[PDB]
C-alpha cells in the first residue's frame, strides 16, 4: 500500500517579510517532527548580518552621556540593538554615523559602506538638541545565532571600542500546523504548512532555503 | 545484570566487598595499594623497597586509586588484617 | 496584587522580596499592578518631580530645565550611573521633551526602578505553569535565552575600590606606577600616575592602583641575589603594595577620584594621597540567579533553553519562563495564579461584546474596563480589586493576534508545542504574563572557590583574604557526619593539613605538584595553642607518651 | 554525578592542573603553569577534564543533620556559576532550590578518595540510616509522572475489546514495540487496558506458576492485560523483577523500591531509581498537570450551604436562651450541625472536583480557602495566628540542635568492637497482636534472634541469629507466633562498645553492621534530625533523655495484687492488696486532674502487675529502676521516647534509642568501698542518670572539658591529676589523631597490601 | 559557514540491534534532527508485511480453531512476526496448509514468486492429532504501521517497516571552551530483513531528499558546511 507521490514544496505569500510554505504529502506523524526540525534550524543558524562593536568619539566607555543628547550611551546601545543590517562582508567593515544640531538621529542617518545595507532606516537611535553632536562608527560583521560581547580584553581593541551583543538572526517568528486529512478513511497522509517570517534582512524563501541547505548537508550516511 | 558502571561506580561495591571484611577494610585495602602504584611511577620506594604493579592493564590515564580497585576486583592481591 | 488571596506568610515574603529587587537597565512597569506604584515612586525621592508648572526649555541626558509661567527658571541635574549603597546602579532617565508643558508635581525623569512615574521593580514575562522535563523541579525555574539576548533581566552593578597613601613606621607610602617585579603588559592599562585608565577592562587580578611602601632591611636570599646580578635587575628598595581586582570580579572602570596632599584637600593625619576607583558590570540574567514574584514565590534559574526548544503558542511565540506548580494543595499561593491570567488579559485587551445588556458578572464593574486595547495596564488595589466572576468574563474576551487566531481559552490555557520534539503537549497548559523580579542574591557574588590562600595570624586557619579565596567552614556538625561515615582519614585531613598544620599544608601542596603521595598530617596549630592557653591559666599539662614521659611541640 | 562550575573546579584543582599542563609541554615551569591557570587560558580546560575524571568531590549543605548530609559525587564541568545537584539527593540534603547554597570539599590523599568512593558515594547511600526506608525514592513530579504513566483509564482510545461474533479481540498486540507504533498513531492510549505478549519481562509470581513451573521466562512469550504505561514502567525495573501491574503510588514505589533493595545490590537499585527519575519527569510533563482558576475557584454550594448551617447554630442559641437548652443538648447539637456542614462541604467539594483534576491527581499520587478573598478585618485575625507558627518554628530548631549535641556528647564513643559477644541475653518483642502490629517495623525489623522461633506444632521457623528480614516476619506470621526474643545493645555483654550481632542489620547497608561502624553518633543524628517536627514534644523528649523526674509524676505498682479505688474530694486513693498477702501498699496522695490509667479504665478490684502504671502521666524513671530493675527501665525509656516521635509520624528504629539509653545505666553508685568492669576485678546499686551528667563522667577530661563548663572540669581534672589515654574519638579530633572508628580501627589501618606472586608473573 | 566535524559512530548491541552516536552537534541540534530521525526510520522505510488473512473453518467462529492448540488471537500474533520481503508491490496471496500432528513453522508456507520469507524457523502454530490447517494470507508492501481496517476475512494490524523499536537520547560532551555541545544517541532494533546500518542510510537518504525541497528554493544561501 505504498501510495507513492513525492512530496511537493510550494511557496506562498502573506506579507513581504513572511510567507507560508506548504509541503504535501508524506507519512502520518511526519508534519510535527519535520516542521519543528526546520523551526529549530531557522531560529538559530540563519546567518547575519549584525553589528559587533561601535565607537563614539566623545565617550570612552558605555556608562556616560553625550553633551546635548537625550539618551545616555547605555540606552543608545540598547536602541542600536534593534538594528537589522545585512552585509556580504566576509570581513569586519565599519559603518559611520555623524549627526549635528537639533533633530532626531535614526538608522537612515547611518552611511553604510559599499556592500552593506540598513533595512530599517526609520528606527530611532537618539534625539539631539542645539548642543547635541553625535559621531559614532559601527563595525558590522557576519555570523549566525547570538554571540555575547566580544570583550576587548580577549581581542586586541584597546580602550576606545565598546563591544556590543550581536544578534545574527534574520528570522523573526516561526510556527506551523498540520492537517492530516482522512486519517485511514481510505488512505492516510498528512500535509504541513510553515509560517516563516524575517526581519527584512532576507526573504522567507531564502531563509528556508538556507535552513534546508543546513539540514540537507547535515544528515550524513556513511 | 546491573547494566554497566560509569566511572567511579566501577567496579560495584558488592563485588569488591567479597574481597575484604568490611567496607572500611576495603578502603585501607585500596588506599595503601594506590600509594604503592604511585610510588612505582615515581622512584620507589627510595631505599630498600621496590614498587610493584600495576598488575592489571592500566587505562589511558587511569588514576592509581582506580587501578587498585580493579586489582582488588580481580583478586590479584591478598591482604592480612591486624 | 490580589493580596486578599495569599497567606500572610507569602504576603510577608512577597513584601520583603519586593525590596530585594535590583534596578534593571530597561525598567518595565508592571502590567498588572495596584495603586501604590505611582504614589510610592514619587514619594521615595528617587524620581525627578517638577516643582512649578510650566514648559521645558532644554532636555539633555545631563540635566533638564523648565521655564515656568511665573518666569522663574528651575533645573534638575540627573543622577547618571551613580553607585548605590550596595553596588546597585541608580540611573535617571528623562521622560519629557523640549516643548512639553508640564504641571507642578509632575514626573520629569524616571528613577532606577520606575517607568513613567510608577515603581517598576521587575519585568512582564510570558509564563507557562507546566512541569518541563525536571529542569523546573521543586523551586527551580527555566528561562528563554531571549531574556539574555534582549537584556530584559540585565542589571548594572557598580563596585567601589579604595587605596590610601599615608606615613608609616619606617617610611611614607607612595602610590606610583612603577611596580617592583612586573612586566610591561600588566602595567599596560595603567596611566602615568599608576591608576587604571578610565574605560579600561579589568580582569581578576589586574592592577587598579600602583602603591609602593618602604620595606626595611632587605636581607634578601642569596639564590635571589645571584639572579639579580645575572639579569642585571637591581633589587629595588621597597616592597610592592598594589590594589588588584578581587578574585572572581570583572568589569569596566567608570570613574576615578583622586585626593592628594599637594592639592590641599583634607585627609586623616598621615594620609598623603587618596584615590578610589569605581568599576561597573553589566550582569546578564544568569542561571543560578534568584527570581521571585510579588506573592512570595521564589526560586533560582535552573536552566536557560534557547528560544528554539521552548514551549511556544500556535503563533510560534515562545514562552519566557516555565514555572512548575509550586503550590501544593492547602499551600495554595492563589494570588499568583490570578495576576497570571489578568496579565494575559491586560496584554491582549478585551471587549465584553455587550449584546442585550451586559453579563451579570459585569454589573458590579464600572464602565471603563468594558473595552480595553492590547498592552493596557491594570490596577487592582489590595482588598478592593478584581473579583473571580469578573476575571472569567475578561478571559472570555480576548482580542486575537495577527490572522485572528486565539491563543488562550476561557480557562487561561493553551496547547503548547514542545520546541524539541515538535509535537504538541497532550493537555492544554496555563499561560499568561506574570511580573517577576530579580533579587539581590546573584551567582557572581555567591560563587567561591579556594585551593590555597591567606591564613589568619593568631590562628593559622585559612582566612578569607580581603581580595577573596575565603575557605569554607567545616563546623562541628559536619565533623559528626564525617565520624558517622567512619571516614577517619577524610576528617583528619580536613582538621589538619587543610587548615592548622603549619608545615603540613605546605608539604601537601609540594607533594601535589610533584605528584608524590600526600604526607602524614602533623599537629594542628589549634591544639598547640590550646596547651598554651592552659599553661597561661597555670595548668601544667604534659602530652605524655606511652613510654616517652613528657614531650613538647617546639 | 554532580554539576561543578568550570571556574570552581579550576581553582579547586589548581595545583593538579598546574602539574598536568607542565607534564605536557604546554608550560615549561611551575610559575608558567600558575599564570596559565590564573588568566584562564583556553588550553587548560582540556587538561581539567582529565584531572577531574574519576576524582570524587564531597557535597554538603548546612545545616548537617545526618551523615547523608554529606555525599560524594563525580564532578562534571558545567557551564555557568551554579552547582547542578541530582534531584534525588534533595531529600537527604533537605535542599530547596530557592537560593540554597552547598559547599564543595576536595578529598586529596589516597585514603580520603577511597573513603569518598566507597563510604560516602552518593549511589551507595540510598536507605535512611535511621529507618532503613529509601530516601532516593522518586518524589513530587516523578511520582505524579509515574502515577499518570501507570494509571488505568476505562474507555481508553485503544481499549481492548473481547472478540465479538464477527471480529476477533482488537486490544491484543504482537509485542510492546507494536503498541508503541500504535501509540504514535491515534490508535493506542498509553493508559488503555490492552492485552499484549511479553518475551523479555517477568510475569507475576502467582500467575506464572500456572503458565510455567518449568522455569521463569528468559525469552519465553506470555500475554497479560495491562496498560502500555505499566509495560513501559516495568521495563525500567530489573529484568529479573516480576511484573507489578498497578497504578504506582509513593507507597507502591516505596513498597517496590524496598522489596527490590533487599533482593538486589544497590547498583541495581541505584540504576533503577535513576530510570524511574527519567520516566517520572518525562511523563510528568505529558501529565497535563497545570493550575488555573477552574482548578481552584470555589464550590458555590459551599458558601451558600455554609450560610444555611450557620442559621441552625444561631437559632439554636435562640432556642437555648428561652429554656430549650437542656444542658448538654446544645453542645452536642451545635457539634452535629457544624460537623454535618463540615462533612457536607467535603462531599460538595470532593464530588464537585473531577477525579482527574490536577489538584486531586497530585494528592492521590502522594507527591505532596482564600479563593473568595478576605475583607480587611478577616485578614487581620489570620495574622494573629500565622505569626505564632513562625516564632514557634524558631524554637523548634534551636533546642533540637542543643539536644542533638548532648545526644552526640554521650554516645559518640559507642562503636562496634567485635562480631559477637555470645550472650544469650535478649529482649522480647510484641510482634503483631491482630490474632500485624503497627510498630513491628521499628522494633522487630532488622533484628537478630537470641532464641529460635518455635511453633506450637513443633516446627521451628527462623533459627536464632537470623537477620529477621521482612520475609522472615511474614514466615513468622505464617506460623502465628506472637512474641520473639531478640538481641539488643541493651543486653550486649561486650567489654568495649557493642558487637555486630547484638546491634543487627545496618539500616543503610541492609546487611549486617560492619565492625568499625560508630553507631552512637548515627543514633544521635537519627534522633536529633527529626527534632524539627516536634510540637508531648521536644520538652518531653529532653525530660526522658535527661532522666529528670516527670513534669507531672505518675505512680507505679510497687507489688502485685488487687487494687482498692477510694474516692475522696481532696485526692484519689489507690490501695494495693498484695497476693502474698503482706503489708498493703498505699498511694494516698493523688490529684484527680491526673485521671486514671487505661487497660477500659482501671476500676476497683482489678488485678495489677509488678510494673503496671496506675495513673495517666509519666512514671519516675528512678522509681521504675528500683522496682523493675535496670533492663526494664531501658525498655520503658525507649517505649516513651519512641511514642513521642511516633506521635509525629517519625520512624526511628528502636536500636538508635537503645544505643542512647545503654549509656545511662552504665554506672553504679558506691555506697561503701562508677563503671561495671571495675567491680569484677564494696556494694553498688544500678544508677540511672541523664545524658548530660553521664557525658561529663567520661574518662576523658579534655573531652569532658569541651562539652560543658570547662572551668570545673579543668579544676577538678588538675586537682585529681587525671591522665587522658586518648581513648575516645573527640580527643583524637582535637589533637588531630585518627579517630578510633571506621578506617581508624587498628585492625583496618594496619592492613598490608602485597600482590599475589601469581599476579606478578602475569606482569 | 563551517562546523566542527560531527562524526557518526555505531556500536552493535546484537545481531539485529545497534545504537548510533553523533558527536559533536551544535546546541541544540541534538533534539532538532533527533526526533525527525526516529520518525523517518519508523514510518518511512519501504517493506512488505501481512495485511489480511483467512483461515479455513472460521467464518463466524471468533474464539477457537479446532485441531490447533493456539487460539485465534494467539495465532494472529505469531503471523504478525512473519518477516517477508515482497517486491511485487501489489497484494500477493501466499498459502500455508499442513496436515497431521506437527509444528507449522513458516517454512511450510509456499511463497509465490516475488516474496521471500526471512524467518523460516518462526513458530506459527502447533498441530493436533490427525488435523490439517489451510491458511491464506495477503501480503502487500507498505510503510510504517497501518492499523487494521467477505465472510471469514480477518484484517490484521500491519507492521510494514523493518524497524521494530527506535529510541533516542541526548547528552553533553566536547569540553574545550563550551561544555554544552550535544551528543545524539539513537537506539534501533531491526528485523533480519535489513540491517540497522542500511535502515539509517535509507532514513537519512529520504530525509536529505525531503529537505532538498527547501534547498531548491535557493542553493546560494549560506547554511552550514
Ligand atoms: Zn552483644
Amino acid at each position: 500500500m505504498l501510495i507513492s507521490q513525492r512530496p511537493t514544496l510550494s511557496e506562498e505569500t502573506v506579507a513581504e517579510n513572511r510567507s507560508r510554505f506548504v509541503i504535501e504529502p508524506l507519512e502520518p506523524g511526519f508534519g510535527y517532527t519535520l516542521g519543528n526540525s526546520l523551526r529549530r534550524t531557522l531560529l538559530s543558524s540563519i546567518p547575519g548580518a549584525a553589528v559587533t562593536s561601535i565607537r563614539i568619539d566623545g565617550v570612552l566607555h558605555e556608562f556616560t552621556t553625550v553633551p546635548g543628547v537625550k539618551e545616555d550611551v547605555t540606552d543608545i546601545i540598547l536602541n542600536l540593538k534593534g538594528l537589522v543590517v545585512s552585509s556580504d562582508d566576509d570581513e569586519p567593515v565599519t559603518m559611520y554615523l555623524r549627526k549635528q544640531g537639533p533633530g532626531v538621529v535614526t538608522a537612515g542617518d547611518i552611511v553604510p559602506p559599499a556592500g552593506v545595507t540598513v533595512h530599517n532606516p526609520d528606527m530611532h537611535i537618539a534625539t539631539l538638541n542645539d548642543k547635541g553632536k553625535l559621531e559614532v562608527e559601527l563595525v558590522v560583521e557576519r555570523g549566525r545565532g547570538y554571540v555575547p560581547a566580544v570583550q576587548n580584553k580577549a581581542s586586541g581593541a584597546e580602550i576606545g571600542r565598546i563591544p556590543v551583543d550581536s544578534i545574527y538572526s534574520p528570522v523573526l517568528k516561526v510556527t506551523y500546523k498540520v492537517e492530516a486529512t482522512r486519517v485511514e478513511q481510505r488512505t492516510d497522509f498528512d500535509k504541513l504548512i510553515i509560517d516563516v517570517e524575517t526581519k527584512n534582512s532576507i526573504s522567507p524563501r531564502d531563509a528556508l532555503a538556507s535552513a534546508g541547505g543546513t539540514l540537507v548537508e547535515l544528515f550524513g550516511l556513511a | 545484570a546491573y547494566d554497566t558502571p560509569l566511572g567511579i561506580t566501577n567496579p560495584p561495591i558488592d563485588e569488591l566487598l567479597s574481597r575484604a571484611s568490611s567496607k572500611y577494610a576495603l578502603v585501607i585495602y585500596a588506599a595503601k595499594r594506590a600509594r604503592q602504584i604511585n610510588d612505582y611511577y615515581n622512584q620507589l620506594g627510595d631505599g630498600i623497597l621496590e614498587y610493584v604493579g600495576p598488575l592489571v592493564e592500566p587505562g589511558l590515564q587511569e588514576k592509581p586509586l582506580s587501578i587498585a580497585l580493579r586489582e582488588i576486583h580481580g583478586d590479584l592481591l591478598e591482604h592480612t588484617e591486624g | 496584587p490580589f493580596l486578599e488571596h495569599d497567606d500572610a506568610n507569602r504576603a510577608l515574603m512577597g513584601a520583603n522580596m519586593q525590596r530585594q529587587a535590583v534596578p534593571l537597565v530597561r525598567s518595565e512597569a508592571p502590567l498588572v499592578g495596584t495603586g501604590m506604584e505611582l504614589r510610592a515612586a514619587i514619594d521615595a525621592g528617587d524620581v525627578v518631580v517638577a516643582d512649578k508648572t510650566g514648559v521645558i526649555e532644554e532636555v539633555s541626558a545631563d540635566y533638564i530645565t523648565v521655564m515656568a509661567d511665573d518666569g522663574t527658571r528651575q533645573s534638575y541635574r540627573l543622577r547618571k550611573f551613580a553607585r548605590s549603597n550596595h553596588g546597585t546602579c541608580a540611573n535617571q532617565r528623562p521622560i519629557v521633551d523640549a516643548g512639553q508643558r508640564v504641571e507642578a508635581g509632575q514626573v520629569i525623569a524616571d528613577g532606577p526602578c520606575t517607568q513613567n512615574g510608577e515603581m517598576a521593580l521587575g519585568k512582564n514575562l510570558l509564563v507557562a505553569i507546566m512541569p518541563w522535563e525536571g529542569h523546573n523541579y521543586e523551586d527551580a525555574i527555566i528561562l528563554s535565552n531571549r531574556l539574555v539576548e534582549e537584556d530584559v533581566l540585565t542589571s548594572i552593578h557598580i563596585e567601589e575600590h579604595e587605596i590610601d597613601a599615608r606615613d608609616t613606621k619606617l617610611g611614607a607610602e607612595e602610590i606610583t606606577r612603577d611596580i617592583p617585579n612586573v612586566s610591561d603588559e600588566v602595567l599596560a592599562d595603567l596611566d602615568e600616575r599608576g591608576i587604571v585608565r578610565i574605560g579600561a577592562e579589568v580582569r581578576d587580578g589586574d592592577i587598579l592602583v600602583g602603591k609602593v611602601t618602604p620595606k626595611g632591611e632587605t636581607e634578601l636570599t642569596p639564590e635571589e641575589r645571584l639572579l639579580r646580578a645575572i639579569f642585571g635587575e637591581k633589587a629595588r628598595e621597597v616592597r610592592d603594595t598594589s590594589l588588584k581586582v578581587p578574585h572572581g570580579e570583572s568589569g569596566k572602570v567608570i570613574g576615578i577620584r583622586v585626593f592628594s596632599r599637594e592639592d590641599d584637600d583634607e585627609l586623616p593625619a598621615g594620609v598623603n594621597e587618596l584615590v578610589r576607583v569605581y568599576v561597573a558590570q553589566k550582569r546578564k540574567i544568569s542561571d543560578g540567579d534568584k527570581l521571585a514574584g510579588r506573592h512570595g514565590n521564589k526560586g533560582v534559574i535552573g536552566k536557560i533553553l534557547p528560544v528554539e526548544d521552548m514551549p511556544f503558542l500556535p503563533d510560534g511565540t515562545p514562552v519566557d519562563i516555565i514555572l512548575n506548580t509550586h503550590g501544593v494543595p492547602r499551600r495554595m499561593n492563589i494570588g499568583q495564579i490570578l495576576e497570571t491570567h489578568l496579565g494575559w488579559v491586560a496584554k491582549a485587551g478585551w471587549n465584553i461584546d455587550v449584546a442585550a445588556g451586559v453579563p451579570d458578572w459585569a454589573s458590579k464593574l464600572p464602565e471603563e474596563l468594558y473595552s480595553a486595547p492590547a498592552d493596557s495596564t491594570v490596577a487592582t488595589p489590595v482588598f478592593d480589586g478584581a473579583q473571580e466572576g469578573e476575571l472569567a468574563g475578561l478571559l472570555g474576551s480576548t482580542l486575537p493576534n495577527r490572522d485572528g487566531e486565539v491563543m488562550v481559552d476561557a480557562d487561561g490555557k493553551s496547547t503548547l508545542f514542545d520546541g524539541r520534539s515538535g509535537e504538541p503537549f497532550p493537555y492544554p497548559v496555563t499561560v499568561g504574563y506574570m511580573y517577576i523580579l530579580k533579587l539581590h542574591h546573584l551567582v557572581d557574588d555567591k560563587i567561591h572557590a579556594r585551593s590555597t590562600g591567606p591564613y589568619s595570624m593568631i590562628t593559622q586557619q585559612p582566612l578569607g583574604g580581603k581580595a577573596q579565596f575565603g575557605g569554607q567552614r567545616f563546623g562541628e556538625m559536619e565533623c559528626w557526619a564525617m565520624q558517622a561515615y567512619g571516614a577517619a582519614y577524610t576528617l583528619q585531613e580536613l582538621l589538619t593539613i587543610k587548615s592548622d598544620d603549619t608545615v603540613g599544608r605546605v608539604k601537601v601542596y609540594e607533594a601535589i605538584v610533584k605528584g608524590e603521595n600526600i604526607p602524614e598530617p602533623g599537629i594542628p596549630e589549634s591544639f598547640k595553642v590550646l596547651l598554651k592557653e592552659l599553661q597561661s591559666l597555670c595548668l601544667n599539662v604534659e602530652v605524655l607518651s606511652s613510654d616517652g614521659a613528657a614531650i613538647e611541640m617546639r | 554525578q554532580c554539576g561543578l562550575p568550570k571556574l570552581m573546579a579550576l581553582e579547586l584543582f589548581k595545583p593538579f592542573v598546574m602539574k598536568r599542563l607542565v607534564d605536557l609541554n604546554h608550560a615549561q615551569n611551575i610559575k608558567s603553569a600558575k599564570r596559565m591557570v590564573e588568566r584562564q587560558r583556553p588550553q587548560v580546560w582540556d587538561v581539567l577534564e582529565e584531572v577531574i575524571a574519576e576524582h570524587p568531590v564531597l557535597l554538603n549543605r548546612a545545616p548537617t543533620l545526618h551523615r547523608l548530609g554529606i555525599q560524594a559525587f563525580e564532578p562534571q564541568l558545567v557551564e555557568g556559576k551554579a552547582i547542578q545537584l541530582h534531584p534525588l539527593v534533595c531529600e537527604a540534603f533537605n535542599a530547596d532550590f530557592d537560593g540554597d547554597q552547598m559547599a564543595v570539599h576536595l578529598p586529596l590523599s589516597a585514603e580520603a578518595q577511597a573513603e569518598a568512593r566507597i563510604l560516602m558515594l552518593s549511589s551507595n547511600n540510598i536507605l535512611s540510616p535511621a529507618s532503613g526506608k529509601p530516601l532516593a525514592m522518586p518524589r513530587l513530579d516523578m511520582v505524579t509522572g509515574l502515577y499518570y504513566l501507570t494509571t488505568l483509564v476505562e474507555g481508553a482510545t485503544g481499549e481492548y475489546q473481547a472478540a465479538t461474533k464477527d471480529a476477533p479481540e482488537q486490544g491484543v498486540y504482537s509485542s510492546p514495540a507494536e503498541a508503541i507504533m500504535a501509540m504514535d498513531r491515534g490508535a493506542l492510549s498509553v493508559r488503555a487496558k490492552i492485552k499484549v505478549r511479553l518475551t523479555e519481562l517477568r510475569p507475576p509470581t502467582d500467575l506464572e506458576a500456572q503458565l510455567f513451573e518449568n522455569g521463569w521466562k528468559p525469552g519465553d512469550a506470555w500475554t497479560a492485560e495491562t496498560t502500555l504505561g505499566r509495560v513501559m514502567f516495568n521495563e525500567l525495573l530489573p529484568k529479573s523483577y516480576p511484573f507489578v501491574n498497578e497504578q504506582m503510588h509513593k507507597k507502591v514505589q516505596a513498597r517496590i523500591i524496598n522489596d527490590l533493595a533487599e533482593r538486589f545490590p544497590m547498583i541495581v537499585v541505584a540504576q533503577t531509581v535513576d530510570k524511574l527519575k527519567d520516566a517520572g519527569f518525562y511523563w510528568a510533563t505529558r501529565s497535563g498537570v497545570t493550575v488555573s482558576m477552574a482548578d481552584v475557584l470555589v464550590p458555590p454550594q459551599k458558601q451558600e450551604i455554609l450560610e444555611r448551617h450557620e442559621a441552625e447554630a444561631d437559632a439554636i442559641e435562640r432556642k437555648y436562651q428561652r429554656g430549650a437548652l437542656n444542658h448538654t443538648e446544645r453542645n452536642e447539637s451545635l457539634v452535629k450541625i457544624w460537623q454535618d456542614a463540615t462533612e457536607e462541604v467535603g462531599k460538595a467539594l470532593e464530588e464537585f472536583y473531577p477525579a482527574d483534576n490536577p489538584i486531586i491527581t497530585i494528592v492521590k499520587s502522594g507527591a505532596t480557602s482564600f479563593r473568595e478573598g478576605l475583607t480587611v478585618l478577616e485578614y487581620f485575625i489570620n495574622t494573629h495566628g500565622a505569626r505564632k507558627g513562625l516564632a514557634d518554628t524558631a524554637l523548634r530548631t534551636a533546642d533540637s540542635g542543643y539536644l542533638t549535641r548532648r545526644l552526640v556528647d554521650v554516645s559518640q564513643d559507642v562503636i562496634v568492637r567485635e562480631h559477637d559477644c555470645e550472650t544469650e541475653r535478649g529482649i522480647n518483642v510484641t510482634l503483631a497482636e491482630r490474632g500485624r502490629d503497627a510498630h513491628v517495623e521499628t522494633s522487630a525489623f532488622a533484628r537478630t534472634l537470641a532464641t529460635d522461633a518455635v511453633d506450637a506444632n513443633g516446627n521451628v521457623i527462623i533459627e536464632r541469629g537470623h537477620d529477621l528480614g521482612d520475609p522472615a516476619i511474614d514466615a513468622l506470621l505464617a506460623a502465628g507466633i506472637t512474641t520473639v526474643k531478640v538481641r539488643s545493645v541493651l543486653t550486649c555483654t561486650s567489654a568495649t562498645g557493642v558487637c555486630a550481632m547484638c546491634y543487627g542489620r545496618s539500616m543503610a547497608t541492609g546487611k549486617l553492621v560492619d565492625i568499625g561502624e560508630a553507631v552512637g553518633i548515627v543514633a544521635a543524628q537519627s534522633i536529633g534530625e527529626p527534632g524539627t517536627q516536634l510540637t508531648g514534644g521536644l520538652p518531653r523528649v529532653q525530660e526522658l533523655f535527661e532522666a529528670r523526674v516527670p513534669r507531672n509524676k505518675a505512680p507505679i505498682a510497687d507489688v502485685a495484687g488487687r487494687v482498692r479505688l477510694e474516692e475522696s474530694d481532696k485526692f484519689f486513693k489507690i490501695t494495693i492488696v498484695p497476693d502474698d498477702g503482706g503489708e498493703e501498699v498505699v498511694y494516698d496522695k493523688l490529684s484527680k486532674r491526673q485521671r486514671l490509667r487505661v487497660i477500659g479504665v482501671l476500676s476497683d478490684g482489678d488485678h495489677v502487675e509488678v510494673g503496671d502504671q496506675l495513673m495517666e502521666g509519666a512514671a519516675d524513671p528512678h522509681e521504675v529502676l528500683r522496682v523493675q530493675g535496670p533492663r526494664e527501665v531501658q525498655i520503658h525509656l525507649v517505649k516513651e521516647v519512641q511514642e513521642v516521635y511516633r506521635a509525629q509520624g517519625v520512624s526511628i528504629h528502636d536500636k538508635h534509642i537503645e544505643v542512647i539509653v545503654r549509656q545511662m545505666l552504665r554506672r553504679v553508685t558506691i555506697i561503701d568501698s562508677t563503671e561495671r568492669a571495675e567491680f569484677e576485678a564494696a556494694a553498688g546499686r544500678p544508677v540511672l542518670m541523664g545524658i548530660t551528667k553521664a557525658s561529663l563522667a567520661t574518662d576523658s577530661w579534655l573531652s569532658a572539658a569541651s562539652f560543658q563548663e570547662t572551668t570545673r572540669v579543668l579544676t577538678d581534672a588538675a586537682i585529681n591529676c587525671r591522665s587522658d589515654k586518648l581513648n575516645g574519638l573527640k580527643e583524637n579530633v582535637i589533637i588531630g589523631k585518627l579517630i578510633p572508628a571506621g578506617t581508624g580501627i587498628s585492625r583496618y589501618r594496619n592492613i598490608q597490601v602485597q600482590p599475589t606472586e601469581e599476579a606478578r608473573a602475569a606482569a
